[PDB]
């Protein structure tokens, strides 16, 4: 029922058992390509 | 409570506030895994002061630390972490400090001519960690960074790819407008939407994606007051325990985003000092004095339709 579009700066953490693998602040995203 | 190890929290909240506040486009992507664990192993050789700055800025002493870090990585294919200490034969390891590099991850300490072949070790370090980060960071050490003078180099690499529970449709991502620090920009977007955890707090709002294997990943917004504000311990802690089920239309960018670094400057400014200059204290290391040059460290995310896959790389160069 809620619209979460992340269209602007956003934040970013990738964490597992209490640690953070991956922090980030991602500005300007470039497109890798589909999966 | 918090999904994170709270002394761990603090130093990774803490140290990306003064990354961020240093770029011009507040853009920033680094591991606090393998930061934490390289800064973690010198504060296990480390003595007096230069051992008190490292616990500071940590929040607490290396053994506790390095024991959760070391169980965050370990149990899962999906994700892989290696330490190792390059070290010249004319620099004789402690025992206790070769124990502490053992108890790492798929551990090793090796024998680097840093004198005569630099250029041979430079190599050889850049192929263990690329190998190590399933060929992600190929060159963590840029041209020139041994120099003869090194006479040793600790580094940790990190591999981990999140698979999504639930990923996204491929036929689902389409065109939207993002707006960048440097305008508005049309990039594919990523849609699903599904029950998951969200929470606001503050003005931030923070959904979690759900992947296998013990792994998660927060997304947050900053208030529109302030797109450009960078989350704090505390607020993060609120956001975790405020996180609830909710049927979530969810809008995110496909992204891939890379990035250098030379951490020595910021580290400084964050309270380790003395571990830099010729007054080091190294002396859990080696009976042979030892200081850090310079902190080189390399991260790399992808975020797609299957998952979230990453890599990372900290090398901590050492002077006589």
């Amino acid at each position: 029922t809620i619209r979460f579009s992340v269209d602007r700066p956003f934040h970013i953490v990738v964490r597992r058992r209490g640690a953070i693998l991956f922090l980030g602040s991602i500005a300007d995203p470039h497109d890798p390509g589909p999966a | 409570g918090g999904f994170l190890r709270d002394d761990h929290l603090e130093f990774a909240l803490h140290l990306h506030r003064r990354l961020a506040e240093a770029v011009p486009d507040g853009e920033v992507i680094w591991s606090p895994y393998s930061v934490a664990c390289a800064l973690g192993v010198l504060a296990a050789g480390a003595r007096a002061t230069t051992r008190t700055e490292l616990t500071t800025l940590l929040g607490t002493d290396p053994a506790p630390l390095l024991a959760a870090l070391d169980r965050a990585v370990t149990d899962s294919p999906d994700l892989a972490s290696r330490t190792v200490l390059w070290v010249s034969a004319d620099v004789p390891v402690r025992s206790s400090f070769r124990a502490t590099m053992h108890d790492r991850p798929d551990s090793d300490v090796r024998t680097a001519d840093f004198r005569t072949n630099p250029e041979g070790v430079r190599a050889t370090v850049n192929a263990d960690i690329a190998d190590a980060t399933r060929g992600m960071i190929r060159e963590l050490l840029p041209q020139g960074a041994v120099t003869p003078d090194l006479r040793a180099i600790l580094t940790n690499a990190l591999w981990a790819k999140a698979r999504w529970t639930t990923p996204f449709e491929a036929h689902l991502t389409r065109e939207g407008t993002f707006r960048t620090p440097r305008g508005p920009k049309r990039v594919p977007f990523m849609h699903r939407t599904k029950t998951m955890p969200y929470a606001t707090a503050r003005g931030w709002r923070m959904v979690t994606l759900h992947a296998h294997d013990e792994l998660a990943v927060d997304v947050l917004l900053p208030p529109g007051t302030n797109a450009a504000a960078v989350p704090t311990a505390p607020l993060l802690t609120a956001l975790h325990r405020r996180s609830a089920s909710t049927s979530v239309e969810l809008a995110l960018p496909r992204f891939e985003l890379t990035q250098p670094h030379q951490l020595v400057e910021v580290l400084a400014e964050a309270g380790v000092r003395t571990l830099f200059t010729a007054s080091a204290d190294l002396s859990g290391i080696s009976t042979v004095p030892l200081y850090v040059d310079t902190v080189i460290h390399q991260a790399r995310l992808r975020v797609d339709e299957r998952g979230a896959e990453g890599a990372a790389a900290t090398a901590a160069m050492m002077l006589l």
